[PDB]
DNA sequence: CGGGAATTCCC
DNA sequence: CGGGAATTCCC
């Protein structure tokens, strides 16, 4: 009821490249679940329940259950150390994020990251506790910024780091937005309650790309299924994968069926070689009108459903 | 006047071998003799010609660049007798077949590792035709190295003699890609007319989009179908138009076997049996 | 081993 | 300123 943080746009969330750091940074920008053709997007917030100037942070959560820092890093103008810090506030309370860029550090290089980027934490506020170990908080800021600590604690984020990287999923990550008030002095240390913006999945990640049927051999197949089709299409991992036939029989059910194929008739990743399923009335004579649809097991994500023709015998 | 002297009897199998990393260490498949084929087996062998006399040879295998400048290779032959990018086998003729070679392996470097590994080759005495000093490292392929293979004897008086290197047919990596044997996994269908313009799905191997074609044989015919580069889907599975045969208007079908091309060097695949059909 | 995931390099 | 593909590392 008093001043709040708020998405407006969330990210995208699937289809964008995290470039390693060998492939320099400059590379693109993380849009927003809206982002058209001809009218692009960017994620953005808007501070509410205030009307004068600001300062909103954003950095990288992990995703799932807990939520601690990422060791892949924000990158762009306005950003530093995986770290954006735009201002916006002095009349309109709305603020984007344009040419925003997702690091990716190497599975190898990810523990020091962690490891210097909890400590650096601690010696701050909202970042204590909630990051590193639940069991400090001690921080949360003191009068100054207290300096590197002693051991045992200094020991206490180096056995967090670590029990974390083992458990950091670098195909997916988190947008941490963080509004900061000015509280007296003009300065910003009024820190607001964070928000989490949706899962942003790796383009790159075999188990979480966008899916396609680019182009397959035959666009119907005899209703006495049996029938072979080639099928290309965008990387796929032949134990997840599947394709889904189904028709929406007026509002007297849904039908589905799969087609056939070993891991095998899987080639390379990017075609498939399957024989079709039987359909859902053979005796028929007039032709079927059915939608196919590659589709992945693990997180139910589904291509563009392409036109299919079942004619009987 | 004879000299001894050494001959590859049989070469390495030019294509198909795999290259492996020092982080890989061994493999079940070793490098593999130009005849072979699943059924007959056969590995790389040399031989010593006119070497009675001398109660004991020394060859040693050992991969160098492949052109002109035969500077040492930086990968190195690994496995039985070897130690660094040479497999040494002393010999006595009263036999001299030069086994053949069974196990042996190439382990590639990196990129990056080169310098260091072909400089610490020199370092190390290897080199079996001398480089130089000043900058030992320009446009190398990681993709085709060749085996040179030596031997050397003393006589009545330690003083050894080095019977002149023979080099061998060049060795490609089988992942290199531009540089692999091409095949087809599967085909579209294999009936079809004989006018032409039938779409047909090819599931290959790795290949290029911008140096592949596919050609339909017959008597001394070659007849190569059309196809644009939007149309090889990630190198794995290349769609075409079916082409015309030779002008033929005939009731009675033939055999018309297709395979994989490259543009660059004109290796291909084994054909694949299609077999076109009357008007 | 050979297929793929991880990281690069290249246009 | 994206995307394809080559190189390495891993299972």
């Amino acid at each position: 009821d008093g001043p709040y943080l708020q998405i407006l746009e969330q990210p995208k969330q699937r289809g964008f490249r995290f470039r390693y750091v060998c492939e320099g940074p400059s590379h693109g920008g993380l849009p927003g679940a809206s982002s058209e053709k001809n009218k692009k997007s960017y994620p953005q917030v808007k501070i509410c329940n205030y009307v004068g100037p600001a300062k909103v942070i954003v950095q990288l959560v992990t995703n799932g259950k807990n939520i601690h820092l990422h060791a892949h890093s924000l990158v762009g103008k306005h950003c530093e150390d995986g770290v954006c810090t735009v201002t916006a506030g002095p009349k309109d309370m709305v603020v984007g994020f344009a040419n925003l860029g997702i690091l990716h550090v190497t599975k190898k290089k990810v523990f020091e990251t962690l490891e210097a980027r909890m400590t650096e934490a601690c010696i701050r506020g909202y970042n204590p506790g909630l990051l590193v170990h639940s069991d400090l908080a001690y921080l949360q800021a003191e009068g100054g910024g207290d300096r590197q600590l002693t051991d045992r604690e200094k020991e206490i984020i180096r056995q967090a780091a670590v029990q974390q990287t083992k458990e950091m999923d670098l195909s997916v990550v988190r947008l941490m937005f963080t509004a900061f008030l000015p509280d007296s002095t003009g300065s910003f240390t009024r820190r607001l309650e964070p928000v989490v913006s949706d899962a942003i999945y790796d383009s790159k990640a075999p188990n979480a790309s966008n899916l396609k049927i680019v182009r397959m051999d035959r666009t119907a197949g005899c209703v006495t299924g049996g029938e072979e089709i080639y099928l290309l299409c965008d990387k796929v991992q032949k134990d997840d994968i599947q394709i889904r036939f189904y028709e929406e029989e007026e509002n007297g059910g849904v039908w589905e069926g799969f087609g056939d194929f070993s891991p095998t008739d899987v080639h390379r990743q990017f075609a498939i070689v399957f024989k079709t399923p039987k359909y859902k009335d053979v005796n028929i004579t007039k032709p079927a009108s059915v939608f196919v649809q590659l589709r992945r097991k693990s997180d139910l994500e589904t291509s563009e459903p392409k036109p299919f023709l079942y004619y009987p015998e | 006047c004879p000299r001894p002297y050494l001959v590859i009897t049989e070469q390495p199998k030019q294509r198909g071998m795999r290259f492996r990393y020092e982080c890989e260490g061994r493999s079940a498949g070793s490098i593999l003799g130009e005849s072979s084929t699943e059924a007959s087996k056969t590995q790389p062998a040399i031989e010593l010609r006119d070497c009675g006399g001398l109660r004991e040879v020394e060859v040693t295998a050992c991969l160098v660049w492949k052109d002109w400048p035969h500077r040492v290779h930086p990968h190195s032959l690994v496995g039985k007798d070897c130690t660094d990018g040479v497999c040494r086998v002393r010999l006595r003729p009263h036999v001299s077949p030069r086994h053949s070679f069974n196990n042996l392996g190439i382990q590639c470097v990196r990129k990056k590792e080169i310098e260091a590994a072909i400089e610490r080759k020199i370092q190390l005495g290897i080199d079996p035709y001398n480089a130089g000093s000043l900058k030992n490292h320009q446009e190398v392929d990681m993709n085709v190295v060749r085996i040179c293979f030596q031997a050397s004897y003393r006589d009545q008086q330690g003083h050894l003699h080095r019977m002149d290197p023979i080099l061998s047919e060049p060795v490609y990596d089988k992942k290199s890609t531009n540089t692999s044997e091409l095949r087809i996994c599967r085909i579209n269908k294999e009936s079809g007319p004989c006018t032409g313009g039938e779409e047909l799905y090819l599931l290959c191997d790795k290949v290029q989009k911008e140096d592949i074609s596919v050609v339909f044989s017959t008597a001394s015919w070659e007849g190569r179908a059309d196809f644009s580069q939007a149309d090889v889907h990630r190198q794995i599975a290349i769609v075409f138009k079916t082409p015309p045969y030779e002008d033929l208007e005939i009731s009675e079908p033939v055999t018309v076997n297709v395979f994989l091309q490259r543009l660059t060097d004109g290796v291909c695949s084994e054909p694949l049996p299609f077999t076109y059909l009357p008007r």
